[PDB]
């Protein structure tokens, strides 16, 4: 069976794209 | 000639494409007991170091020791980062020139411009970060 | 020359800190490698040519917070050696981290805080970051505290310190880290913030409407509050107030220097559009009493003093009548030997709203950071958990068994009785 | 490298996108490689979208709305808890006013052509055609999985069906709406929606 | 970094941690070869916890088996996930601790302490520097009870001030196996409460009782029992080994659970327990599982919760969960079963969060609480050995093995008086 | 059974032709 | 360049030396036909230290064979690697010394030993420029314990500043065959100690512990305990052979490792030696392989050494191994084990590291000591001859063959003084 679970951190703190 | 990846077809890589970025050569077989783990670390750095860039500033080329096709091409189905073509020759040309043996394996080395080696890191037992982007820009 | 200094310790403190530096990287613009595409200079170092690195320090005993750090994607942001982690979790334990596991890296935080404050000469402050309820963050960063007032005497620390809920524990020695953390760290910092954990759930149940948010929510939510009480150091506005006037205009007496906050507006995009935001009400917003950060009514309470950090397109000569319309308001009561309590700041920024986020784009907002005689009731319900806890020695073998002998919880008790005491004299 | 680089859409972008650069290079100082701001892609093909009456429309049409990808499935029991809600949203946000504010485009994970043209049928915003493959680089690209079927490079699954979730320009995902996810807000989190802000372009 | 060494001894607990290690390693991924399988980060990040690497790539669990009776360490190797174990570690023997309480701990027992004890310095030196040693047993039997027993006073004189957990199974109430029980039990409880740290109970008649309800099972050989105590193993050390939200550590449970030296007996609880034709009308929600929380006919433990005040419990619970709707939870479970906690301590729930669910399942909570009703074996066992004793019953096979009568005198004295504090606080 | 030869001496392993700086 | 040459004697010198000529076979990968297959510079570039061209490309070793009995002779060249010697250097004896050391130095050797030292001088001086000479043989025995010293004694009367390096296998210390034992030994020794440059002792007792504890193997074979003393043998002479990070050869360690030209008896050991099901499972690293180094159970020596203290030691490490844990744990032994080391030559461990390790393995290292718990072979050789000699015990075949008795009281006294002089420095 696969493994399907990632943390808090990982999952959310994306790169997220610059303000302009 | 040496292949990047996409999802339906398999498109090759421009040469132009690694201008100005710090080219190492991962070698890894399936199914060996250590690859299994050196896989997703790298995976991770790969993603981390060149994706906060608007530029992207390394590339990892991805050499398998592998016996067979199908094995190949399923862990390639896991490997993000740019590999070659199983029928060519390049890959065993390269295996036969870096001096890599079918336990040493997996290693990186980090090369330069003109293709000489310019680090050499193994992993027989942290140490991926030893390797900076900043060593080998390219002109 | 003049900047400021960032330490977060316990994992509340670095998770904190971690919302706190997504803001501050999306404010100035930085991209997560560390190099933009002078009011950068307030928080960073440029590292030749371009980088910046910034002026935090990650402290744990517990190693499992600072490698998901590490490993998370703001690995090359910080110098690689600012995040010093140990071996293993002080394990909420006020004993263990102020004795036996804290000794090995405070030597090596002390040395690491140093050639950052002399960087430059004339740092302005310092900026704790702790949970108060746990082990590592209240006995190691107690620790800091000490080790730094003897070193740097002349210079202020700001210290937000999330205070343990009356009703939420999460862990059942909170009365006990409470009471042995309070007296070490009254006398030794300068200034630190109230911040509770179910009020802003009840801020987020009912301004912004979410009904089971997460700790991410929670500090994001507070990170707002961070940066807008360092925008003045940050952004050139109308009229700044900076760190350094905090002993100046908020702190009456030596002792109380323990502030609550507040924020508004703190809305959707929900209801910004079937809401304008003027100036009458987001100062009304502000006072409102189920829209502090500590639970704490201030109706059985008396104001002492508030500064509000107007930020955004606000012009100041609405601030002046919208800071008379309180005064005149009479369910607040200021206390009658302090004729006037309101500091006003402006700066032109408005505040940033973080891609993906919960809280929307306003276009102008308040920042409130109050004494009030009210945290009498803060500190009397973890006098009161203390007292039946230790009323017939729970948990106190532990204690004992680490290094604080019997006394220092007699001591301190007499300690807070004394702080609960003083306020009660200030109000009459 | 938005959303995730392990992504068709993404490659083929940068593909494509570095060929038009290495040519202008060729033709003609230009940065190597480019940022992300340079790439520009055509998102929607010709023959991707159709409305009821099926008629197919060009993506030029989609502009100053706020547009939603859903992706749906017929025999799944919350999909069809989710329907009505949407369906109701639909009907009194965009009636409401003078101009179409909200857009839905419709993706179905559904197991064969009947059951897509089936569910198709009770819906009136617009769909893309299970035969056209953009259903299936669309659905990896925004990592929306069924069951695990589909290996990954690594990104953890962030949400299933149904999914609804809100659009940019550049193909940059504005957010998820909350239906099926962490926040698990069920036929509520539908009205969290931000159509001022998130407009096609 | 921090590794917990596992001993494994007697009968019972080398089947018991047999199938442990056959859960965790699937859940990290790793192949009974010993090669890792699974392309996911935060399942190698933290796995020397319970594992060396071996210089092939491959793994190796630290885990020392121990016995005197050499058929079970034969029926680990022949069971499945059994080649992980490294064959110095087996250290049999031959004599067979004829579940006679003092020859498992004197007799025979004595004579292979030197070979287990210098096999677990070898992997305790080894390392960075360690944290814990879980140990897996039995209360009934012999050679669980003598020969894994002393190992823990041998141990915890070597270490004085590292933490240790025992998992350990008791005499059931109703009917029990190897009839010289009592005597075990009262034997090994004084040595328990005088160098253990924290003692997980688990009773078999309980056990069943969950596989009569909440199951529904039919037919429950020794594997599902054993699987679904190794489900409640896997949970309280599931936050060490993964990131989280709040994430807590054994010695940290251990912190905020004891409140006084010598009580630290622990009621086990794991949730989701469903019985598969109910799987799919049921909602696994935050505020549901924590009903299935305080469910008497859900706990591990035989005894029954309602006939007492819990003093301290805790909740590791796993998966992407709200944090307000858990703390919430843990208050609402308070407020209104008011009168089924103490009163002298406030807010006395421990919750923790975590971030990784495990294999197969979206939300679970392990259970881990100390009740003031585990006087119950602690009286039932008491009565039990008081009655043998007063007409002499036995002993003659202690008597003529070394143990005289004052220690069971004392052995006896150790345990009613922990009766006594349980009920002194209560 | 034979057995390949598969190491090297340090100074062979490592002081290898190096990249010429531009 | 550098040359040794290898001279065999007796049935257990030939037996061993059998071993020499496969262990170092392979690692050059020279083929017994002759030739050479396995493809690298590296084995080729040095082999002149052991082998000779031959004008047909093969690889004659340079390897002096005797013995007074055919019978092993016969043993040699038919089994694998038979093909490789030269014939002329097989030189036979037909009578046998019937294990009487005076036949073996008198009677039957004085008229080979003109014929066997004639092969000598072809093979040493048909050289450029020698380096040294190594033997192995027996003690116990007749046709090696005396041609062998016989040999050593008339060599270094013509190249007296080469270097010996020998080993000498002792009498057995609890059971031993071959009743004239110290007959034969103490009657070697004397002439040993004024003519051996070193010598490194090597105990059948010795090497039954290591292959059963250690390698675990139930049924032994002297192919087995050969293999095992000549994988050492290979290991005290290979840093001639490859090159390396800090370089050794046998005249570094002689000018290191004996203080005063008496005390030259050394001891040997070897690590990794794990079973064939260990080669799997072990963490192959230089800490553990120092471990393995300093334990009696490892040494090739009958004896304890922690009744004596290590006067001097050196250990000879083989592979692509870093050189700070070489440096480093040797000075962490020595730190530890304070009475276990002599006080006046601080630090007293030599380290060497050559880059190729033998075929197998990645890491390996043998270990030589000179110590002063080598008292407890010359005490029990001595007080066996003493004991043995009181009442004139099988005399009257020395003082047939042409001895006296007063060449024994003298063998007695040169090593008699040898016993005290290790027990001065302890
Ligand atoms: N606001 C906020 N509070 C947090 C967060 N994480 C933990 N806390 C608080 O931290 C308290 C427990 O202390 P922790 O920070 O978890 O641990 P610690 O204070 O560092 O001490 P240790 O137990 O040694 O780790 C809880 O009562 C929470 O209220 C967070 O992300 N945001
Ligand atoms: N839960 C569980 N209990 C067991 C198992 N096997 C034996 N036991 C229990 O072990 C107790 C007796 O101890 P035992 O292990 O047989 O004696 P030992 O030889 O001294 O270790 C009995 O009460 C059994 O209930 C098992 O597989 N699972
Ligand atoms: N290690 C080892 N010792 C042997 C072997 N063969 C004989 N020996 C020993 O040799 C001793 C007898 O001396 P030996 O060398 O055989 O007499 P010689 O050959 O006629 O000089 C006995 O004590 C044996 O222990 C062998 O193959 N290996
Ligand atoms: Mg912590």
């Amino acid at each position: 069976l696969p493994f399907n679970a990632q943390s808090c951190y990982r999952s959310e703190y994306v790169a997220k794209p610059l303000p302009p | 000639v040496v292949k990047r990846t996409q999802q339906g077809n398999y498109v090759p890589v421009r040469p132009d494409h690694f201008a100005g970025v710090s080219v190492a050569l991962f070698f890894a077989k399936a199914g060996h007991s250590k690859c299994a783990q050196i896989v997703p670390v790298v995976r991770q750095f790969y993603k981390t170091t060149n994706f906060s860039g608007e530029k992207a500033v390394i590339e990892i080329i991805y050499v398998s020791l592998d016996k067979d096709e199908q094995d190949f091409e399923r862990v390639r189905a896991l490997m993000p980062w740019c590999s070659v073509e199983y029928k060519s020759c390049l890959r065993k040309k390269l295996i036969e020139r870096y001096r890599v043996p079918n336990t040493a394996i997996p290693l990186l080395i980090v090369i330069g411009p003109n293709g000489e080696e310019a680090g050499r890191m193994n992993f027989q037992q942290f140490v991926l970060q030893r390797w900076d982007y900043r060593f080998n820009k390219w002109p | 020359m003049r900047e400021v200094i960032s330490i977060h310790v316990g994992q509340a403190g670095i998770q904190i800190g971690n919302a706190c530096w997504e803001l501050f990287c999306l404010e100035h613009g930085i991209q997560p490698d560390g190099q933009m595409p002078d009011a950068f200079n307030t928080f960073f170092s440029e590292t030749g040519a371009g980088k910046h690195v910034p002026r935090c320090v990650f402290l744990d005993l517990e190693p499992t917070v600072v490698d998901e750090v590490r490993t998370g994607t703001y690995r090359h942001l910080f110098h690689p050696e600012q995040l010093i982690s140990g071996k293993e979790d002080a394990a909420n334990n006020f004993a263990r981290g102020h004795y036996t596991i804290g000794k090995e890296i405070v030597d090596l935080s002390l040395d690491r805080i140093r050639k950052l404050a002399d960087n430059c000469t004339g740092l302005q402050g310092f900026l704790m970051f702790n949970a108060v309820g746990g082990g590592t963050g209240s006995g190691l960063g107690c620790l800091l505290l000490e080790r730094l007032s003897v070193d740097y005497g002349k210079k202020s620390k700001l210290n937000f310190c999330s205070w343990p809920s009356p009703q939420v524990s999460t862990a059942v020695v909170e009365p006990y880290n409470s009471v042995l953390s309070t007296h070490s760290l009254l006398e030794h910092t300068d200034v630190a913030v109230m911040l509770d954990n179910e009020a802003i759930y009840d801020i987020c149940r009912r301004n912004l409407d979410i009904e089971r948010p997460t700790y991410t929510n929670l500090n994001r939510l507070i990170a707002q509050v961070i940066s807008s009480l360092t925008a003045s150091l940050r952004f050139d506005g109308a009229l700044n107030v900076d760190v350094t006037e905090f002993q100046t205009n908020l702190v009456p007496y030596p002792r109380i220097h323990f502030m609550l906050s507040s924020y508004a507006p703190i809305i959707s995009a929900e209801k910004a559009y079937h809401e304008q935001l003027s100036v009458a009400e987001i100062t009304n917003s502000a006072f409102e009493p189920a829209s502090m950060m500590a639970k704490c009514d201030p109706r059985h309470g008396k104001y002492m003093a508030c500064c509000l950090m107007y930020r955004g397109d606000v012009v100041p000569k609405d601030v002046n009548a919208a800071v008379a319309t309180i005064k005149t308001k009479r369910t607040i009561q200021f206390v009658d030997w302090c004729p006037t309590g309101f500091k006003c700041g402006i700066n032109y920024q408005p505040p940033t709203v973080v891609p993906g986020g919960d809280l929307a784009k306003v276009m102008r907002a308040v920042c409130m950071i109050s004494n009030s005689t009210a945290i009498a009731e803060v500190f009397s319900r973890m006098d009161h958990k203390f007292d039946l806890m230790y009323a017939k020695r729970a948990f106190v073998h532990w204690y004992v068994g680490e290094g604080m002998e019997e006394g220092e919880f007699s001591e301190a008790r007499e300690d807070l009785a004394a702080l609960e005491k003083d306020y009660e004299e200030v109000g009459i | 490298s938005q959303p995730v680089f392990a992504s068709p859409l993404n490659v083929e972008k940068r593909r494509l996108n570095e060929e038009r650069a290495l040519m202008q290079a060729q033709k003609a100082n230009i940065q190597l490689p480019p940022n992300y701001g340079d790439m520009d892609l055509i998102l929607f093909p010709e023959g991707s979208l159709k409305n009821s009456n099926n008629t197919v429309i060009p993506q030029s049409h989609l502009k100053g709305k706020s547009v939603a990808l859903y992706f749906a499935d017929g025999a799944d029991p919350k999909c069809a808890s989710l329907l009505p809600f949407l369906l109701n949203y639909y009907r009194t946000m965009n009636e409401g006013g003078a101009n179409q504010k909200i857009e839905i485009i419709f993706v179905s994970l559904d197991r064969d052509r009947e059951a897509f043209e089936s569910h198709r049928a009770h819906m009136p915003w617009l769909s893309i055609d299970l035969e056209n493959p953009l259903t299936e680089i669309l659905k990896r690209h925004f990592r929306v999985m069924k069951e695990y079927e589909v290996p990954t490079y690594g990104y953890g699954s962030r949400t299933g069906v149904p999914s609804v979730i809100v659009i940019g320009s550049d193909g940059r995902e504005a957010q998820f709406l909350p239906i099926c996810s962490g926040l698990e807000e069920g036929d509520r989190a539908l009205l969290r929606w931000d159509w001022r802000n998130t407009k096609f372009a | 970094m921090r590794e917990i060494v596992h001993v494994q001894g007697g009968q019972c607990g080398n089947q018991i941690g047999a199938k442990f290690w056959e859960v965790i390693s699937d859940e990290h991924g790793i192949d009974p070869t010993g090669t890792y399988c699974g392309d996911s980060d935060l399942q190698l990040e933290r796995i020397n916890v319970f594992y060396n690497e071996a210089t092939g790539g491959r793994f190796v669990p630290r885990a020392i088996l121990m016995d005197l009776e050499p058929g079970t360490m034969d029926s680990v190797r022949a069971g499945p996930f059994g080649q992980l174990f490294r064959p110095d570690n087996f250290v049999f023997g031959q004599t067979g601790a004829g579940n006679n309480w003092a020859k498992g701990h004197y007799t025979e027992g004595a004579e292979l302490i030197d070979s287990v004890l210098d096999v677990v310095r070898k992997e305790a030196e080894g390392c960075d520097c360690l944290q814990g040693f879980q140990i897996t047993h039995s209360l009934g039997g012999g050679t669980g009870s003598g020969m894994g027993t002393l190992l823990i006073s041998k141990v915890r004189e070597e270490y004085p001030d590292r933490i240790m957990e025992t998992f350990s199974v008791f005499p059931s109430p109703k009917v029990s196996d190897t009839v010289v029980e009592p005597y075990n039990a009262t034997l090994s409880v004084h040595q328990l409460v005088e160098n253990a740290d924290e003692v997980q109970v688990i009773d078999n008649e309980a056990l069943y009782d969950i596989c009569f309800r909440t199951l529904k099972l039919t037919t429950p050989t020794y594997g599902d029992l054993n699987h679904l105590v190794s489900a409640a193993m896997s949970g309280v050390t599931c936050c060490l080994r993964f990131p989280g939200q709040l994430n807590s550590d054994l010695r940290k449970l251990a912190v905020n659970l004891i409140p006084f030296p010598r009580l630290h007996f622990f009621l086990i609880g794991f949730a989701p327990l469903t019985s598969r034709g109910s799987q799919q009308y049921r909602a696994l929600s935050v505020p549901e599982l924590t009903q299935q929380m305080f469910d008497a006919k859900n706990m591990m433990c035989a005894s029954d919760p309602r006939h007492g005040r819990y003093l301290t419990a805790s909740a590791m619970f796993r998966g992407r969960m709200s944090t307000k709707e858990v703390d919430e939870q843990m208050l609402n479970v308070q407020n209104k079963n008011s009168s089924y906690f103490v009163e002298w301590i406030p807010n006395n729930m421990k919750s923790s969060v975590c971030d990784i669910p495990p294999k197969g399942l979206k939300m679970s909570v392990t259970f881990v609480g100390n009740s003031t009703a585990i006087q119950e074996m602690f009286k039932r066992v008491s009565d039990q050995f008081t009655a043998m004793f007063r007409r002499k019953a036995f002993l003659h096979w202690y008597t003529g093995e070394g143990m005289d009568e004052m220690e069971f005198t004392e052995a006896e004295s150790n345990m009613n008086d922990l009766v006594s504090e349980y009920q002194q606080y209560q």
